[PDB]
This record gives structure tokens, sequence and C-alpha cells, in this order.
């Protein structure tokens, strides 16, 4: 399916013209029958990219309607449609009981529907934004005329005319062109316009300058070529379906969910079902011991968990969004904090995409510009003499304009005309030196001889601003060794100096080093025209040396590159500290792909390749012993020919890697090279030729400025302000809430045991129900909310960028450590704290404690009006159950008030109390408005019916204060000894 | 005396007036928490 | 799951819920120990009394067939089991009980709610004082009692205004007026009350509790419906009057019963 278009492509550029005519029954300079190329149309199809298969949007919100919990619910909904119907038939019971019961049951899973229908949407128009690319019309020449057609009746065959400005509508074999110059940046991620002619030049079909790709843009010139490939059989044709039409799959959190789903049902039905045969060996039948089962449902399942989670991701999301970090995927939020490798793109994600100016070779002296956005590094020089002879040439000789209408944006962002270089040198001298335009004003150009692809240089004449002179002044730029070659003095601190074989050499140093930087070199010189054989208005000819060209005095050195983005190196540096492995992998050429590497930290100082070594000991490489070399650095050409295993072995061996030259089906492949070994991956890039990658990582982070739209749609964050420190912050911040929503789970599966025992006992004991059904929900869907939310504005306990990633196999969100913590001790604490409410309002209103035992049936039966108490009293049932349900309030409370020690200690897993403190003012706001819900439910007249709750006298607030106290007591005591044993016991049984 | 008849009344009222009014100010306390800083 | 570590886990809870459970009964104990062995600290909650009645009414209804003796079996049972507690065997020697006014008289104080005396002395009452009430096989016996609730005093409503019973030989003083309805007018009510009357007598009251009273005996009111409707569902409402008796909209049983009687034969 999508094997196939993870190999590389197969062509016919080494074909001759009429070869390929031949091959595709078609005219050179006619071109195709309207007649046959109709026929050919209804052949193949049309000049088009055919649509991956969607998936509706009824199932998408359909298949969370089951998330779980979810259908648990519907089990209880329609259970307790069990008792409105064998009620509603035999034992007409008029009310919305057990009917408005079952219904808010399933409901919660319809409105909470949006909040895992909010987890799990997909921006997924990867396709339109490839389908964006082809052209509208086409320039054919059919039957020797020619015409423009809907893009899409270009069939294989026919002539395709294309010129600067317009895009490449298909696949083509250039058979003719003039000037012609064309952005491939689709391809390779280099945007660098490159020469289209009718003769291959390499045997590899994306190297050779005979096809032109569509996807790809004619950026100056005109050429005709014969269409190879339409469609979906295009090259980039292949990208899109295969970028498109990948499996998208499960996210690290998604499975840690799923996986903490299991061990929630899990113990729902152990003790679901533990609780039928106790309640049998108890005197219940399977009417009864059935009935218990499946009602020990919603005391298991945390009805609340779903819309926790998701309002931690979305509130994570939103401060994210308010750090220039936009993400399209709630699930995202986390896996930057789950990610063992990150595959980077280099080329306007590592770096500007700009050519700067690095370095200057002038006063027998290498110089370092600063090359970053603003320009955060420091003054090299300004006090030679030398410098402003070179910064003269490098303003003058150039043509490069700042585009109209700039001034407001800084220098090194503006939009030049001219090629990459020329605009490199202007962009310097703007910088340090004031208006290039003052410059060319001051010297007017009179004559010069543009950069010849025989000449290697570009020189001008220029009028001298010096009105002591006012005379010509020549100024050229080139090959470094043809501005040698051209030489006879050098400006050496102001004043020239024969050119002796010394520094003929110091130069020739200068220029390898510089070279070997993998930045690209032009040489600088100058001379002082003799104003005798050149008058005030004497005439010069740039068609034939009417002036000498040789024997000029050297002036110095400029190299430029596209350097890297000023936080970039940092940002590599922290994520190496966090444990991450960053992987280059770009479509650039190695020299300058392992530069970059070396600058941004990719590659480390004293690291090797096996190249290194056999250089340095000038050896072959067949002698090298591999495992001597850390580094590597992998040609795409190279790649090509390895077995899945054979990367598999790179990837193992290597700590410092380099892919260059790939193209985006081996961006994939690395990718899926990396995930084969378990890892979570990371891939960071910016253009069309990322996307599969992107598509493909567990998380792919696009640029938003410089990014292809294609990028864009590919990712599941965007990097808003193209700041890849980001990166950092977002494995910082996935990190933080991995963690803090273990808190959140433990918080509120903690009160699940307070309400699952009053029921338990009820049945064991049978004692008067102590909590019911309405009071849970208040708790779930009221007063734990805000409280559990919370909890995701908890800080680190330590600097967790110090930490290794987790290991995803062995490191759960949800682990039984938590369970043990929630459920065994904590959750246990809560019962009791709840039960003694329950003893002190009964016991207060005259039934002591020991009378309550075997007494539910008489309590709940409803005919008896004259329940005799304790003391001999007498009750009538609605009297007794006022008293129940006022126990059902208290109980309630009780939680709130045991919840307030379960918030404070769930707020660190290690740390005191004392440490962390309690600048957390979400989870401070949590305690209020909780407090404040509760006695709302309890005081609020109409309550008392609405929801069965009663008002609480004063002393009643405080039963359950030792227990709150006790908890925080014991768990500030059993992290006391944590921090102090960390080896073994306690950790190892508690923590989390 | 034969007239004890407070030992069966309680005050619930005032309660329902004193709980509502406390929920009320843990409730606005609660924001002027919150909105220290938005 | 763990191996010979489990013993660092069954040890642990053995005394962990140890002390918790410890700590649980160390609260209840205290609590315990600020309440009274005699009156319970709040009494708001039976705060009026409730009207209770001896035949166990189904779902608040009495239908049953003439035709069949054992029809009724059921009802008949709950009667005795509430009439064997009257009996006048059990009533024996002048401790604890006291013969009181035949004739319904006054409050009776016993002192304080203390046990600075021994057993505070309860009154009589014969189960002959509800004469005519197998019981009504036909046109039922219904017996009536008002729940006990510590040092509350019944008042019967003071003579001023209009009165339902209008002054119908009321014991304006000494009585708790039971009265029985349900226009659809279709019954024969009938009161065997004490000194024939169809009240409480005051002479009963306060109720000293249980512990400061075991074999206290409260008083009993039987309703007989020897009526002149036959197979059909009659609703009819016994209910009480007094400055101390409220009724409720929820509470159908506070200070009066509902039932459906229903001598279907
Ligand atoms: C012994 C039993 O007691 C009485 O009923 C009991 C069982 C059952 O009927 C219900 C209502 O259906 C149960 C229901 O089943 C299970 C629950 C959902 C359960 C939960 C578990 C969980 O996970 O979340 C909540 C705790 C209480 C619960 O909310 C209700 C509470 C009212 C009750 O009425 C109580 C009747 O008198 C009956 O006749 C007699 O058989
Ligand atoms: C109503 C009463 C009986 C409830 C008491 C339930 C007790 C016995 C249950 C509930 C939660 C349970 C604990 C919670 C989870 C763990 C961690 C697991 O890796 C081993 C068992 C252990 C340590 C459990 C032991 C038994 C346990 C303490
Ligand atoms: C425990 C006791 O005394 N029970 C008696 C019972 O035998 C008798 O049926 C009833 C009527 O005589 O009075 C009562
Ligand atoms: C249940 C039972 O045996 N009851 C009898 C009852 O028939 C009789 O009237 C009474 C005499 O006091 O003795 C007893
Ligand atoms: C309505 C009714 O049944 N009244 C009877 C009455 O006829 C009888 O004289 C008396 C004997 O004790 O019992 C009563
Ligand atoms: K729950
Ligand atoms: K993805
Ligand atoms: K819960
Ligand atoms: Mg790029």
């Amino acid at each position: 399916l999508d094997e196939l278009k993870k190999e590389v492509s197969m062509d016919d550029h080494k074909l001759s013209l009429d070869e390929l005519h031949n091959k595709y029954g078609t005219d050179l300079t006619r071109g195709l029958t309207n007649a046959r190329a109709k026929e050919i149309l209804a052949r193949d199809g049309p000049n088009s990219l055919t649509p991956p298969p969607t998936t509706p949007e009824w199932i998408k919100f359909c298949r969370q309607l089951f998330g779980g919990f979810s259908i648990l619910l519907w089990i209880g909904a329609i259970l307790c449609f069990l008792a409105y119907g064998i009620q509603a038939a035999t034992e007409d019971e008029p009310a919305n009981d057990n009917l408005y019961l079952g219904v808010v049951l399933s409901t919660v899973v319809i409105v909470t529907g949006c909040f895992s229908y909010y987890q799990e949407a997909k921006s997924s128009r990867i396709m339109d934004s490839f389908k964006n690319m082809v052209p509208q019309q086409a320039l054919v020449i059919r039957d020797g005329e020619k015409s423009t057609i809907n893009a899409e009746f270009v069939v294989a065959g026919d002539l395709v005319e294309v010129k600067g400005g317009d895009r490449i509508p298909a696949d083509l074999r250039i058979i003719s062109a003039h000037g012609c110059k064309v952005d491939n940046s689709s391809l390779t991620g280099e945007s660098e316009p490159q020469t289209r002619s009718p003769e291959f030049s390499s045997e590899n079909p994306l190297e050779t300058r005979n096809i032109a790709f569509f996807s790809t843009n004619c950026v100056e010139g005109t050429a005709r070529g014969v269409v190879v490939y339409t469609g979906d059989r295009t090259v980039m044709g292949r990208i899109a379906t295969l970028a498109s039409g990948l499996e998208v799959g499960r996210t690290p959190i998604a499975i840690e969910i799923e996986h903490f789903i299991h061990i929630i049902t899990g113990v729902a039905v152990f003790l679901g079902v533990s609780f039928f045969i106790l309640s049998l060996i108890l005197g219940y039948s399977w009417l009864e011991a059935v009935i218990f089962l499946i009602g020990i449902i919603v005391a298991n399942v945390p009805e609340g968990l779903l819309a926790t989670v998701t309002v931690c991701l979305t509130l994570t999301a939103k401060r994210m969004a308010r750090k220039n970090c936009l993400v399209k995927n709630l699930e995202a939020v986390e896996t930057l904090g789950s990610t063992s490798t990150i595959c980077s793109d280099k080329t306007g994600t590592l770096t500007q995409n700009r050519m700067t100016v690095a370095h200057m070779w002038f006063d027998n002296q290498i110089h370092e510009a600063d090359t970053t956005e603003n320009q955060s590094g420091a003054a090299f020089d300004k006090t030679s003499a030398t410098w402003s002879a070179l910064s003269r040439i490098a303003a003058l000789c150039n043509r490069a304009v700042f585009q109209a209408g700039q001034d407001n944006v800084p220098i090194l962002k503006r939009s030049v005309a001219g090629d990459a270089s020329e605009s490199a040198l202007l962009k310097c001298i703007e910088l340090c030196c004031g208006s290039v335009q003052g410059m060319r004003d001051r010297n007017p150009k009179i004559v010069e001889i543009p950069f010849n692809s025989t000449n290697k240089y570009q020189l001008s004449i220029h009028e001298n601003e010096k009105s002591s002179e006012s005379r010509y002044l020549l100024v050229m730029k080139g090959a470094p060794e043809r501005i040698l070659d051209r030489c006879s003095t050098i400006l050496l601190n102001g004043a020239e100096e024969p050119l002796k074989e010394d520094m003929k050499e110091a130069f020739q140093n200068a220029y390898l080093e510089l070279g070997g930087l993998g930045e690209r070199v032009l040489g600088f010189c100058h001379f002082a025209l003799p104003e005798d054989k050149y008058n005030e208005g004497y005439p010069f000819d740039a068609d034939e040396p009417n002036f000498p060209t040789t024997d000029l005095c050297f002036v110095g050195l400029m190299a430029m590159i596209d350097p890297p983005r000023a936080a970039v190196p940092d940002a590599v540096g922290k994520c190496r500290s966090a444990g991450i492995k960053v992987i280059m992998v770009t479509g650039d050429h190695p020299i300058t792909a392992k530069a970059i590497a070396k600058g941004v930290g990719i590659i480390s100082e004293g690291n090797e390749t096996i190249e290194d070594i056999a250089a340095r000991l000038n050896i072959p490489i067949g002698q090298v012993n591999p495992r001597d070399a850390k580094a590597c650095v992998v040609h795409g050409s190279d790649l090509k020919d390895l077995s899945t295993e054979v990367l598999d072995d790179i990837l193992h061996y290597h700590t410092e890697i380099v892919f260059a030259r790939t193209s985006p089906q081996q961006k994939l492949i690395i990718v899926e090279g990396c995930q084969r070994q378990g890892a979570i991956v990371a891939v960071t890039g910016d253009g069309v030729n990322d996307s599969p990658a992107l598509k493909k990582a567990d998380i792919g982070v696009a640029m938003g400025i410089s990014g292809s739209d294609v990028s864009k749609q590919a990712a599941d964050m965007i990097l808003l302000d193209d700041n890849f420190a980001s990166i950092v912050t977002g494995v910082e911040e996935g990190r933080l809430i991995f963690d803090n929503l273990k808190k959140s789970i433990a918080y509120t599966l903690t009160s699940n045991i307070p309400e699952i025992t009053p029921f338990l006992v009820f049945i064991i004991g049978n004692v008067p129900l102590p909590l019911g059904t309405v009071t849970i929900l208040c708790i779930d869907l009221g007063t734990d909310m805000v409280p559990a939310i919370s909890l995701a504005y908890e800080q680190a306990e330590s600097d967790i960028m110090k930490r290794q990633p987790r290991n995803p196999k062995t490191d759960k969100l949800v682990n039984e450590r938590l369970i043990s913590m929630a459920y065994g001790q904590i959750g246990m604490i809560q019962a009791l704290g709840g039960f003694f409410s329950y003893f002190v309002i009964l016991a207060e209103n005259g039934f002591l404690p020991m009378d309550l035992i075997g007494k539910r049936v008489r309590w709940d039966d409803r005919w008896i009006s004259d329940v005799e108490d304790s003391f001999g009293q007498q009750w009538t049932y609605e009297q007794r159950k006022i008293v129940e349900f006022t126990c059902h309030t208290s109980f309630f409370i009780s939680i709130v008030v045991v919840q307030w020690a379960d918030l404070i200690i769930c707020k660190t897993r290690r740390n005191s109390i004392f440490q962390q403190g309690m600048k957390n003012k979400i989870l401070i706001f949590g305690l209020f408005e909780e407090t404040a819900l509760a006695a709302f439910l309890s005081y609020c007249p109409g309550t008392d019916v609405a929801l069965r709750m009663y008002p609480l006298k004063p002393s009643w607030w405080f039963c359950a204060f030792p227990y709150s106290l006790i908890i925080f007591l014991y768990d500030e005591m059993r992290r006391f000894i944590i921090r102090r044993s960390p080896g073994g016991w306690v950790e190892q049984e508690t923590y989390y | 005396g034969p007239d004890n008849d407070e030992r069966f009344t309680y005050d619930y009222y005032r309660l329902r007036v004193v709980g509502l009014i406390v929920a009320a100010v843990l409730c606005v306390i609660g924001i002027i928490i919150l909105l220290a800083g938005k | 799951r763990t191996g010979s570590s489990w013993f660092k886990i069954f040890l642990f809870y053995l005394i962990f819920y140890g002390c918790l459970a410890g700590i649980f009964i160390g609260t209840i104990q205290v609590l315990l120990l600020t309440l009274s062995d005699f009156e319970p600290k709040y009494q708001d909650r039976v705060a009026p009394p409730g009207l209770s009645h001896a035949p166990y009414a189904i779902k608040t209804e009495i239908s049953f067939s003439i035709s069949n003796p054992k029809s009724y079996e059921s009802f008949v049972k709950s009667m005795h089991k509430l009439m064997d507690l009257y009996n006048e065997s059990s009533q024996a020697g002048n401790s604890p009980f006291e013969d009181c006014s035949d004739t319904p008289a006054d409050y009776i104080k016993r002192g304080d709610l203390d046990d600075s005396q021994g057993q505070k002395k309860a009154c009589r009452f014969s189960r002959m004082w509800l004469k005519n009430c197998g019981y009504a096989e036909g046109k039922p016996c219904v017996v009536a009692k008002l729940n006990r609730i510590i040092g509350f005093y019944p008042k019967p409503l003071k003579n001023t205004t209009d009165l339902p019973e209008q002054l119908q030989a009321n014991y304006n003083q000494y009585v708790l007026p039971l009265r029985c309805a349900a226009r659809e007018k279709i019954g024969s009510i009938e009161y065997f009350g004490l000194g024939g009357y169809a009240g409480f007598p005051l002479q009963y009251y306060p109720y000293y509790g249980k512990r400061l009273q075991k074999k206290y005996l409260q008083p009993l009111l039987a309703i007989q419906f020897t009526n002149l409707t036959q197979n059909m569902e009659l609703r009819i409402e016994c209910k009480v009057y007094g400055e101390n008796i409220d009724y409720s909209e929820k509470d159908r049983f506070r200070g009066r019963f509902e039932v459906k009687i229903e001598v279907k034969s």
C-alpha cells in the first residue's frame, strides 16, 4: 500500500529527447494532437491528486460515546430502568426517582462527549494543501500552436511551456530551456534557485537538470519540457498520498488513559461481583445479589474524571498559546514530555533560512560577524582602514536592493530583491555601516561587468566620493582563487603591500578553514585607477576590457552561511540534558549539514565520523573501526542502498547522527526506524518535504512563520514565532502535566472509597444507608471538580528537565502505587470520617450505634410509622427519613472536609507542603468554592426536595475534622520518610 | 415546667440564613484570591 | 505482587488498620460519653408527634373478604401483637404500675429525668377499656396510639373559637381529641377510649423514656367502623388535635392516619 511510496523514484532523464517522444507518442515541436491529447486523458485520468479516505463526522463523536466509563454508565442507566420498568408496572411508585436517576447517567456521556471529541480532534487537510500547488491552468502546445488549458487536462506526452513566475504543472522532461532557474524546496527544503537545461547531469533523477518537478515553481527564465508524469504519479504526488494516507495512531497520553481504564474496570468488576457472592452468603437472591453488582458501578466509576483530564489538558494548552505555541490536539500537550528522540529538519527550523555573512578575512586576520536574528553577539572590528575598503566593495560591487517600504522592519528580516549571497553582503553592510544606498549615491556607478558564468567575478567602476580625487575606483568580487589570480598588492591596515608568497598562503589557509566551516567564500579587491589613462570623462568598455583587470589590490575575504537561529544551539543543549537524542534530518548537502550539526551541538566537540578518523590517521576508511566513531553523517544516496536493519544498527550504534541529502520518504524511514526501537519521536520541521515525517512523528512540530502550509497541516503543534526554544518549554510542560495529572487522579480516586464503603456496610451491617446516589454526584460533578482541575497549576517538586525521559512501557500514569494510596490508605481514613458523622447525627437524634445494627428492614419499612429509637421514642416514616437524609448530607460534607486534606497532600508527591508552599491560587480557590458549594446544597431552601439535602447544625461541620488533620499528618509523615530514605521501602510501595 | 416546648424546636430558618450568608462570603473570598492576577 | 515481602504488607495493615479502628472507636466512645442515658440531645425531628395504628396497613389500606376467615388473619396478628402488650396479667403489683384516674385526669410529673430515684412509676391501662376490640370480621376495629416523646405534654386546644367536633362532651382540660373523617359520608364512627371519650388522657404524660421507664404503657383509642357501606375502597383520615399537634403535606402520618378500608364480600 504505502510501502511502495517509501521507495525512491526511478526515471528517464537518461533517454534522448527523441527516445522520450518515441515513448510518449508525441511531437517535440508541434506537441500532441487535440485528438490524441483527449484520448490520452481518458486513458490515464486527470492531472489531479486523489483525496484520501476520510473518516465521517458521525462516527467521530460516536466512538467516544463508549469511552470506557461511558458504556458502564449505560449499563447503569439501562438497569436503573430495570427499576422504573418493574416499578411503573407492578408497583407504580409515582416519582422521577430511578427514571431521572437513570437519565443523568447516560447524558453524563453525551455532553461529556464534547470533551473527548475535544481531546481527539483532527485537522487533516494535507491533501488540500498539496492540491493548492497545482496551478489552475497550463500552457501547452497542441497541433503546433500554444494554448492555455485546465491543468487537469494535461497528459503524459504533451508539450508544456513554463516561464518565470509560474508553477510546474506536472513532472517534465526538459527538452528546451533559456536561462531557466527553478525552486525545488518542495523536494529538498532548499530554496536557492536551480538551473534547468536539456542535458542530463546526474544519474539521480532528483538531481539532474533536465527534469522539472510538479509542486515546484519556475523562478526565472523560460523552458519547454515533455510531461513524463501526471497527478498521483508525479514525485510529489506520491509524497502527498504517502503523507495524506498514513495511519496517525495512538499518543502516549491516550495509551496511558486506556491503561488506566483497564485498572479501573479491573477493580470495579472484582468488587462488583465480590459483593454478589458475599451478598449471597448473607441471604440475598439472584434478584438482590445481582442488583448490587450492577449497583457497585457509580462508586467505582469516576464520572468527573474525563472532564477533569480534559480541562487540565485544555488549560495547559491555553498557557502554551500564551507562549506563541499552538496545539491542534489536546493529547499533543503531553507528548513533548515523553519524547526520547527529536528528528529536526535543518533549514528554517534549526537555521534562519537566510544566507548571512559569518566570517571575514583581512588584515591577515579571521574575523567573526554576528549572525543572530536580534544580533545578540558582539562587534568584531571598525577601526581598520582595510575594513572600510572591503565594506566599500561589499556595498558597491553589489546589485541587491531592499524591497520598497520596510524601514519599519529590522534589516535581517526585510525582504531583498537579489540572489542570496548578494543579499547577505547588503544586509551585512547596512547593519554595521549605515545605509548602503548612501554609499551607492556618494560613489555613482559608471560601468560594471555583471558576474559572468565564465569570469567567475563581478566588477564595477565608480566615481569616488572623495573630492580631492573624484577619480575612478575599480571594485570586483568572485571566486577567491580567481580574485587572487588578479592581484599584485594587499591593503594591509590601510597601506598596500607586495603579495609575497608568504601571504599567498596565509590567505590560502584562511580560504581552506572558512571553506571547511561549510561556509561560502568570496574574494574582494579594488584598484584606485591611474587618472592619467582615465580622464574625468573617460569612456569605459564593459564589452572589451578598455581597462585593467589584472594586478589589483586584494582587500579581503567574506564567508557566509545560512546560520542557526539564536536560541537553537542552547535549545539543543537543553534537550540533550533532558536525555533526549537529537538527530538532524536534512535534504541539504552533507558539508553544510555537518557544519550546522557542530554549530548547534547535535555533534559535540571531539566527536568523530569514521571519515574524520581515517583523514586524521591518514588511513583508509575500510581500516577504521566503526565503533570508534560516535558521530555519523549519512548521505541519502547511501541511505537508499540500506536495509531497515542496517538503519536500525546505525541508529543503535551512534549518539550524534546526521542524515543529509535525504528525500521526504527517507525522513519518514528514519522516524519509523527510530520508533521501531521503541522511542517517542518529535519531528520538528517547516517544509513540504517534512510532511510525511511530521505526520508520522508521535508529535509533529511546525514553524509558524516560515513554515509551508503543508508542514503546518501535517503538524500537531505550531511554533507561531519560529522560536525553537519553545520546544524545550513544550517538553517541560508535557513533563509537568503528566505528573500533575497523577495528582488529580489520586485526588479524585481517593473519594471513591468513602463513597463505596457506605453501601457495602449498609448491606453487611444491616444499617440505614449512610450516603445516597444523589449525594455522590454532588461530590463528583460538583465539589471535587475545581479541586481536581486546580492540580494542573502545581509546579515541579524538582528540576524535571534534569531527569531522563520516562520509559513509556515501565513508568505508567496510573500504577498500583497510586491505587493502594488512594484506596488502601487515604480513602480509608476518609470513609471513617464519613461514618463518624453518620453515627453522630443518629446518636444525637436518639439512635445510638449499637441499636443501629440489623434495623434497615424496619427503618426502610414504609408501613412502620412508629420505629422505636434507643431512648424509647417512636418515629414515623418521613421523620426518621429526614434524619437519614440529614446523614446523607453530613456524610457528603465529611468528604469535602477530608478532601480538603487530600487536596493539600496531593499537591505534592515528594516534597513537604512546607517546602512546596501554597502559592497555587487556583487550588486555594478550589477549597473556598468547594466549601461554598456544599454549604449551598445544605442550606439553600428547596435543595431538601430537589436533592434531599438537609441543613446541618454548626456542630455537624466539625465531625470529620480530626480525620482531615490525621490525613494531613499521616501523609506529611510518610513523605518525610520517603525523602530521608530515597532507596527503598515507602518509596517503592507508595511513590506514584 | 409543663410548658417546655423549646425542647422540640430548632431555628432552622436562621441556620439556613447564616449558612447561605457564609456560603456567599466564602464564594466571594475565593474570587478575590483567584483574581489576584487573573 | 512481590515475594518474601508480603509479610511487610500483612503486618503493616494488621497494626495500621488496627490503629485506625482503634481511633475510630476512640472517637465513637468519646461522643457516646457526652449524651444522657435518659434523653436524646435533639428532639426537633420527632417535633410534633405522629399518629400510628395497630392494623398493619399493607400500603395504608385494609382490603379483605368477609366471606373468608383467613382473608384477614394478617391484620389480626398485628392487633394481637399490640394488644397482648396491654395485659392486666402483665401489669402486676403496685410496682412498677399505678392505678390511675378511671376518668381522664391531668399530667403526672414524676420528678426529673434522673436515676436519683428508681424506675419512675407508670399508669395502668386496661385493654378492657377498649370495649368491643378475632376482631371486627366485618366493619373493622382499628386501634390508634400517640408516638412517644420524652417530656412531651400534649395540649388539647382550649374552647374559644370554632372547633370541628363542636363542644360535644368536650373534656377540654384533660383529653387529646381524635376525630376520623373522609362529603363522601358513608361510614359509622365509634370510639372506645378511657372513661369512654375519644381521646388520650393527659394522665400518661410526660413520657419519661425507656431507660427511666421500661414497661411504661402509652394510651390507646379503639376506633370501630360499623359503617353502612360495603365492597368499595373507603378513604378515611383519623386525626388528632391540640396546640402541640401539627400535620404535614409530606409526613402523611404526622398526627394522623389515612386508611383504605374495603370489606369486599
Ligand atoms: C436491600 C435492598 O435495599 C433497598 O434498596 C437498596 C438497593 C437499591 O434498590 C438502591 C436503588 O435501586 C441502590 C442501587 O441498587 C445501588 C446504588 C446505585 C449504590 C451505588 C453503587 C455504586 O457504584 O454507586 C452508587 C449505592 C446506593 C444506590 O445509589 C442505590 C440506593 C437506593 C437503593 O434503593 C438501596 C430496597 O429496600 C430493596 O428493596 C432491598 O432489596
Ligand atoms: C469495607 C472494607 C472491608 C474495605 C477494606 C478493603 C481493603 C481490604 C482493600 C481495599 C484496597 C486494597 C489495597 C489497594 C491496592 C493494593 C496494591 C496492590 O499492589 C496489592 C494489594 C493492595 C495493598 C490492596 C490490599 C487490600 C485493600 C487494602
Ligand atoms: K464515584
Ligand atoms: K502525528
Ligand atoms: K470520586
Ligand atoms: Mg526546512
